[PDB]
């Protein structure tokens, strides 16, 4: 998303981490539009649980499939 | 068109070899040589550029053009290649998209670089501060380069002489501002220094000793016995005195001459050779001085001086530029007539009369007291530094925005690119320090725009930030050695239109 | 492309790294060279190896300078010091593809380089140099690894006491070059004579009228030769012509001066350091000034050797240069034993400029990957993430040993990050007696970034002749 | 792979229209495989719409220019140049000038409002005197014209489209004005009619001139009309009823009269061209008028249809806007001083992205002095020294060669069609900006 | 883009080069084999570069201008593409100074329209109520023909024809409507003018037919009699015609069915109803223009109001023609039209005397729309670059050197007339220059004219047609 959002994924990942240490913990994430600073809790975007959950769980489980896949068989067309 | 890029992409490619090795945080290079076991690493430009063999004929003439910069300074050498090669990146921006004689658009880099040498004058410091530390030594340098010279009897004398000679000028160091003259007769401790500047032999019979408000006129013409050689011309005259009277008519149309003379508003007219005593007499009813035996050196010497300019010819009445001096005062010394001048506008000049028992102490002096005012001279445009780390590289890019307002239809894209290599520098020293260009150039520019802008770049943070708080100079002595040879160095490649291919080795 | 030429040499270096990575530990692969003149050569030595390689890439050889410079500093981890390189050279890979230019990772090496040394000394044992127990136990270790053993007793206090003399305090570089270990042919092992003063490399006199020896003599240095208040003179050996005549050695005896002739040229520069005197190219400018000062000159051949001593040369600006004599039977024994002593002298030299040592076997590669990958979180921006590559890095080491000992490699890496968290530099390789001196870790990381600074910084190359 | 193909496959589409712009541009020709079909035209709908192309990018440019024809009809290849003029310009903002895409998109979002505002600042509109408002509709007139064989006769044609949109007085709708070609005559003889000129007769044998009618569209009427056709016995009672039965009315020609009429005074049948004519006379305030070209031939009069159709398609929409601007590279190049005035404060990603939309918008007016015959950099960057500081007035001259006065030589142009030309240009623009990739299905 | 404008400009100068040795009676035929084995030999421009089948694109536009050349002036159809490929030939040079073609072909155009005036002033000014050079223009046009000593008749003929339809402020007059119908038989001596109109066929030769019919009225009807109780329905068709009163029937020549059925015929005879079949498509638009008739598809559309009037329809008597004349259409809305009979033995006669009376009515008619005549040979070739001479120097800028180059390559029309006589090109054009400072036009004693339309057509069509051919930057296929 920083890639997209025009800022360097490497500093911005970086500063997120710092921002959610030595400060508090809290959440602040790469801003999709534009603003002038962190702290986008205060923009109120939410996201719901459940449907993040679903998306780690089904990202495992993929991984996990194709892993079970060593040999790729391939038949002609006749 | 091969020509061209030979003496551009040619170009380009080897000066894209030093280009990143610009500054300490630059790039290197290896230099391999056939057997491979010689080779060496080295941060040099220099070196690298003369060290590889290069077949490209346009290539060879950018070695010879960075040997002047090392031999007049040799600092900042690398520097020069690397401005110089930016020069072609733009000039071949402005040839390809047009196709027409690039020396329209070399007069263009010559406006374009009296601007940026401009800028960077107003915006110049300097360590100069405290002079009452550096005048008690310059006076104890100058008495060390009277050893083994016949000046060396009287020490204390000589080197006052030549330190109100220098820290009075305020000025350009040149020795054509300092008038040496040279007398037989007299004692080498009874020199004395004058801010006027003296001639001999003074002009003129029933002319006044004195004048007040006097203008200055450089002219080249001879009012007396025209016609030098005669002999060879076939002469068809009934009469002798026929040969004379054509004299008379030559020098009758030289009246519409002295006639403009009087019409430039001067009371004194300078002249190289003799007039005789008719159009001399016409300048006493008119008020015009005649000065003779002004030479050519004491002529460019006044003129600089006063503020005037040289000409042998009239091209328009009312057109000209002229210096004057208030008082001429005409006094005799050492048993030969002298002339003074006092009062020029402007006027920063002095006059050191050394008095001599012969003529070899008269040419040891002067050429003694010259090699000791060029050494303290020198360090009038040493230690002067200006405002650095970008800065004053991105004033000169405004500085020729300036001229981009007023200028000609084809002249406008010629000086604005000149602005384009101008802001190339922060563009490679970011690429070098591992920083974003675009960003950091684009930002700079943006605040030194308009005002108030001290901003430099500032490479321990990796942002814009003010030069002056962190103490970062660079020499003014380099900023105006670098430009102007990449100034001539881009004259040497555009004003070569086709080139031809070397022989190889 | 220039930094896509750059790539084709990083390529091309790490492929050099992991040839030397088979190498690595005593326990390492050895590699087969055949040199174009047909010598067939094979060894373990990662030294002996990049030089006899004839690399002709440019780059490439950038190593070969980086480990002639870890013997002749450290003496120890040549082939560790090639792999530590080849590490940082495969991280910088991935951060190209970021779009990261190679100046902030050169620069982050010097900021990773001297925080993993200040790391390193929190958790060294500081020793001192007072203590001849712990030099005597360091030495001895080294001298395991050839196959003398047993005789290898005697020969630890040789190397402590010869180093403990010339060592003096805040000494910081000692020079192993003037330590010279004479190899003679005849002898044990168990025989052997420090004479501090110096050992010549030479015989006397064999002909009728030499002394052979003499007391209070002056030694000089005559690169001259005699051809058609000194006791002894030095004659710089020539096969060209005669060195001395026989009618100057009859000369000579009448006036009661020493002749020693044959002088090895090697040895001209070695005696004109140690000695305190100056070389004498011609007899015009030979004068009594330029001589050495020496109590007692004598001859002493334990069996066949019939060398030369000289003992105290009391010398103001010349210090105490001292020569190891070796004796053995075989060509093989005074061979062996010269390299495996040459590298204990190393190890105590590691602690004479820096003091303490720390326990070897990649123990101390894997808490500094834990700290620092701890600690990066304290840094911000691109720099921050170099942190995590570089402490990546320093893994390769401490993987590398535990595959070339037949050892699983994923498994015995896991067993150090578990046991280093509770204990600190517990693991038991004390109890085996590995002990590396801090200096060759400390010396093998600051050459690594130097090394990958100089590979990284070359952005093209071009025909130059 | 796909970025480098979507830029330079949009430019080969600008390059065919290229020299369609303008009035002194240059026309371009087609050939099928027939070879029979070719013809020679510079209308710029018709060379995109013609032309196959099977880059998917330049497909995007096709529809978008299909949408600026529906609304003037005009301006369509200035819209085409200058989206290409923009992608050009970004090859060198993305690979040598480390710019983000997205960057280059959100750049031309913040300088499209300054180059409306300068439009804004520029825009002068009389309301009192409208003969000089008149004046200004006759200027236009000229522009549209342009490009097309009428501008020989447009000295005349001027005051017809002029005092054509001056008898409506309603709305903009275009169905009051129907277009009727003729062969024959110069295009001189073209005159405005307010009479609702029909080219179809009545009836088989009924009189010509019909007064008091009644029109009733399909009770005591005098003229009925049906949209098909009429069979042969009622055709004959309704003349002996006195009722004329007008046949072959179309869908277009119901609508044209639902906006005229019902009663008209007079019918009158007038004989032009070899066809029966109806001229009616005397309905209720009429806002419908009727335009009658005569031309040589038949490809004279399909290339004049469409030129007249999108002349008064923009003269309509001035009737609501009356605020006019001065054109011929005028008008691009006061955009561009407050472009570069708004980079005065912005960042340092976006700052070489406007700049460069800078000078795109000089791009234009470059091109139209290519196809005058004339030297583009060095006529524009005299004219630009004058408008870079103050006394904004002149433009370029496609004609003499110098710089002279817009308004003295009768060249004006419409801030409703400039404002439509810089926003669908851009938003052109920002599609093909964000395709990095195109994937394609597999066809059947 | 100067490689597309650069390849058709040397493209077509082939074609400029290749027909221009076919200008003049002497000068070179070019040979055409078709594909289909077909070989065509013939001076004529417009015939050439319509057998060529040009695949040049921008090449094909001389075929459309030599088109108009026949159609508006009638002559020069040659000399129009040499003078295209003139202006081509010094456009080469012009491209390599860097002069853009706008300003090349805006300048074409205005000196176009500066060479019409200069023409004018020099040339002889005559009206049309003069007799005297109308005769002898058109009699001195046949001498290239195969008519030499009938053509003194032939030419008052085409007079009269063309001041009837010229009128004064026509100008231009349709061709189209003089009709020229060739039958074999008779002679060239045998002329009748038939002002009200001819027709192309013969008149029914079956018995019963009269064959002649007075005071008759004449209509276009599309229908045709045919069988579908035959003769009752026959007699319902007949009878609808009877009721209008309409004696004179026109069918269409359609291959489909016959035109009229014999047993019709016999109704018709007592009727007194003459029938002409077998009428062309091309005579359908030409009946329905002079006799100001309509077209009349069924029977229903048949009315007595689209019938026109015909005084005597009668069919001469001739070998071998038998030719049917209408006069006295009498009819106040349609204008009358020329349409003249051509008889001869042989075929070859009338097929070449009716191509001979085409270039008489053009020149003739150019005289209508222009009058005045400039004599040929070069004459205002020359004339005109004499004039553009001192003009070149009062001009400034680009344009200034083109007005050098137009002079010079209007040069090519008289030094192409002198090669293909066999005289020295050079020599003969500086014997016309030198003594161009004494006679002016002066060919007049020889009987030599050429019409003003001409010379003036030949120069505004090629000046658009170059400006046209640079306009092409690019060249794509499109499907």
């Amino acid at each position: 998303l920083a890639e997209n959002s025009g800022l360097d994924p490497i500093g911005t990942l970086s500063t997120l981490k710092s921002k959610q240490l030595k400060e508090k913990i809290s959440n602040i994430g790469v801003d999709c539009l534009g603003y002038g600073s962190n702290d986008m809790k205060e923009l109120f975007v939410v996201d719901p649980f459940i449907g993040k959950k679903q998306q780690i769980l089904l990202a495992t489980q993929l991984c996990r499939m194709i892993l079970k896949i060593d040999n790729v068989i391939i038949s002609g067309k006749d | 068109e091969n020509a061209r890029l030979s003496a551009f992409v040619g170009a380009i490619a080897v000066g894209d070899l030093v280009k990143s090795t610009l500054g300490p945080k630059g790039m290197d290079k290896l230099l391999q040589s056939a057997s491979s076991n010689t080779c060496m690493v080295t941060n040099d430009g220099a070196t690298i550029l003369k060290s590889i063999p290069l077949d490209n004929p346009a290539a060879k003439v950018l070695v010879n053009i960075s040997k002047v910069q090392d031999d007049e300074v040799g600092d900042g050498t690398t520097s020069v290649t690397v401005l110089s090669a930016e020069l072609l990146r733009e000039a071949e921006k402005l040839i390809d998209q047009s196709k027409i004689h690039p020396q329209t658009i070399i007069e263009g880099y010559r406006l374009a670089s009296a601007a940026a040498l401009d800028a960077l004058t107003k915006a110049a410091v300097d360590n100069s501060h405290d002079k009452t530390m550096f005048r008690e030594d310059l006076i104890h340098i100058a008495k060390t380069t009277l050893s083994s010279k016949i000046l060396s009897q009287d020490k204390d004398h000589f080197a006052e002489l030549a330190t109100n000679a220098i820290l009075r000028l305020k000025g350009s160091t040149n020795l054509e501002h300092i008038q040496i003259i040279k007398i037989l007769g007299g004692k080498l401790s009874d020199s004395f220094l004058d801010e006027g500047f003296i001639l001999a032999k003074k002009f003129g019979n029933n002319q006044p000793k004195r004048i007040e408000n006097a203008k200055i006129l450089i002219a080249n013409t001879t009012l007396d016995t025209d016609k030098v050689k005669i002999f060879g011309t076939k002469f068809k005259v009934d009469s002798t005195a026929k040969l004379a009277q054509l004299e008379k008519a030559e020098r009758e149309k030289m009246k519409n001459k002295i006639a403009k003379i009087s019409k430039f508003g001067i009371n004194t007219f300078i002249n190289r050779q003799l007039i005789y005593d008719y159009p001399e007499q016409l300048f006493t009813d008119l008020g015009i001085n005649s000065i003779e035996h002004a030479d050519f050196e004491g002529v460019e010497r006044l003129a600089l001086v006063t503020g005037g300019e040289v000409v042998s010819t009239f091209d328009e009445p009312s057109k000209c530029k002229l210096g004057e001096c208030d008082v001429i005062e005409e006094i005799m010394l050492g048993e030969q007539p002298f002339l003074k001048f006092s009062g020029c506008k402007a006027g920063e000049a002095c006059t050191i009369v050394l008095r001599g028992a012969t003529d070899q102490t008269l040419d040891e002096a002067e050429r003694s007291l010259h090699d000791a005012l060029s050494v303290l001279s020198q360090t009038t445009k040493e230690t002067r530094t200006v405002l650095g780390g970008g800065c004053a590289e991105m004033v000169m890019s405004k500085a020729v925005d300036t001229e981009a307002q007023n200028i000609d239809g084809k002249k406008s894209l010629a000086v604005e690119a000149f602005a384009r290599a101008l802001r190339q520098l922060p563009t490679i020293l970011a690429d070098n320090a591992g920083f974003d260009s675009s960003e950091l150039v684009s930002k700079l520019r943006s605040s030194i725009y308009n005002g108030i802008s001290t901003s430099g770049l500032d490479l321990n943070n990796g942002t814009i930030a003010d030069m002056r708080q962190l103490g970062i100079v660079e020499s003014y002595k380099l900023k105006r050695a670098v430009v102007s040879s990449a100034s001539e160095a881009a004259e040497v490649l555009l004003r070569v239109d086709n080139i031809i291919r070397a022989r190889p080795r | 492309k220039p930094q896509e030429v750059r790539k084709a040499n990083i390529i091309a270096a790490r492929s050099v790294a992991d040839a030397i990575r088979t190498s690595l530990g005593p326990k390492g692969m050895d590699k087969m060279i055949k040199t174009s003149r047909g010598e067939i050569i094979i060894s373990n030595d990662g030294h002996t190896i990049l030089k006899q390689m004839a690399i002709l890439h440019p780059v490439a050889r950038m190593l070969v300078e980086v480990s002639a410079a870890q013997d002749s500093e450290a003496g120890d981890g040549t082939t560790s010091v090639v792999i530590l390189t080849g590490a940082l050279l495969g991280a910088a890979e991935r951060l190209l593809n970021k779009g990261i230019h190679p100046t902030i990772i050169a620069d982050s090496f010097q900021s990773a380089a001297k925080r993993s040394v200040d790391i390193l000394l929190e958790m060294c044992h500081k020793v001192s140099l007072s203590d001849r127990e712990q030099l005597v136990r360091a030495a001895s270790t080294s001298l395991s690894s050839k196959i003398v053993s047993q005789y290898s007793s005697f020969l630890a206090p040789l190397a402590v006491d010869s180093v403990l003399k010339i060592s003096d305090e805040n000494s910081k570089n000692v020079d192993l070059n003037d330590i010279r270990l004479v190899k003679k042919v005849g002898g044990t092992i168990d025989d052997t004579e420090m004479i501090d003063g110096v050992v010549l490399t030479q015989t006397a006199i064999k002909s009728a009228g030499g002394p052979t020896r003499k007391e209070k003599a002056k030694i000089g240095l005559i690169q001259f030769q005699i051809s058609p208040k000194c006791n002894v003179l030095l004659i710089q050996k020539s096969i060209l012509r005669d060195a001395v005549n026989d009618l100057a050695l009859h000369f000579l005896s009448k006036l009661n001066i020493m002749v020693v002739k044959d002088i090895e040229r090697e040895e001209i520069e070695f005696l004109s350091k140690g000695l305190g005197c100056k070389p004498i190219a011609d007899i015009e400018l030979f004068t009594e000034d330029r001589l050495g000062s020496a109590d007692l000159v004598e001859e002493i051949d334990s069996d066949g050797s019939k060398i030369v001593r000289v003992t105290g040369i009391r010398n103001n600006n010349a210090r105490p240069t001292v020569s190891v004599v070796i004796r053995g039977a075989n060509n093989m024994i005074i061979d062996e034993t010269e390299r495996s002593l040459h590298d204990a002298l190393c190890v105590i030299r590691c602690l004479v400029k820096e003091r303490g040592l720390i326990a070897g076997g990649g123990a101390p590669e894997i808490e500094i990957s834990r700290r620092l990958s701890k600690e990066a979180r304290s840094m911000e921006g691109v720099q921050a993430f170099i942190w995590q590559e570089f402490a990546s890095a320093l893994e390769v080491i401490p993987t590398t040993l535990a595959e070339n000992a037949g050892l699983n490699s994923i498994k015995v890496v896991t067993e150090l990050r578990s046991k280093h968290e509770n204990g600190e530099l517990n693991d038991n390789t004390y109890e085996e007696h590995i002990l590396q001196p801090v200096l060759v870790s400390t010396s093998a990381i600051t050459l690594a970034s130097e090394c990958v600074k100089s590979i990284l910084r070359i952005d093209d190359i071009a025909f130059s002749r």
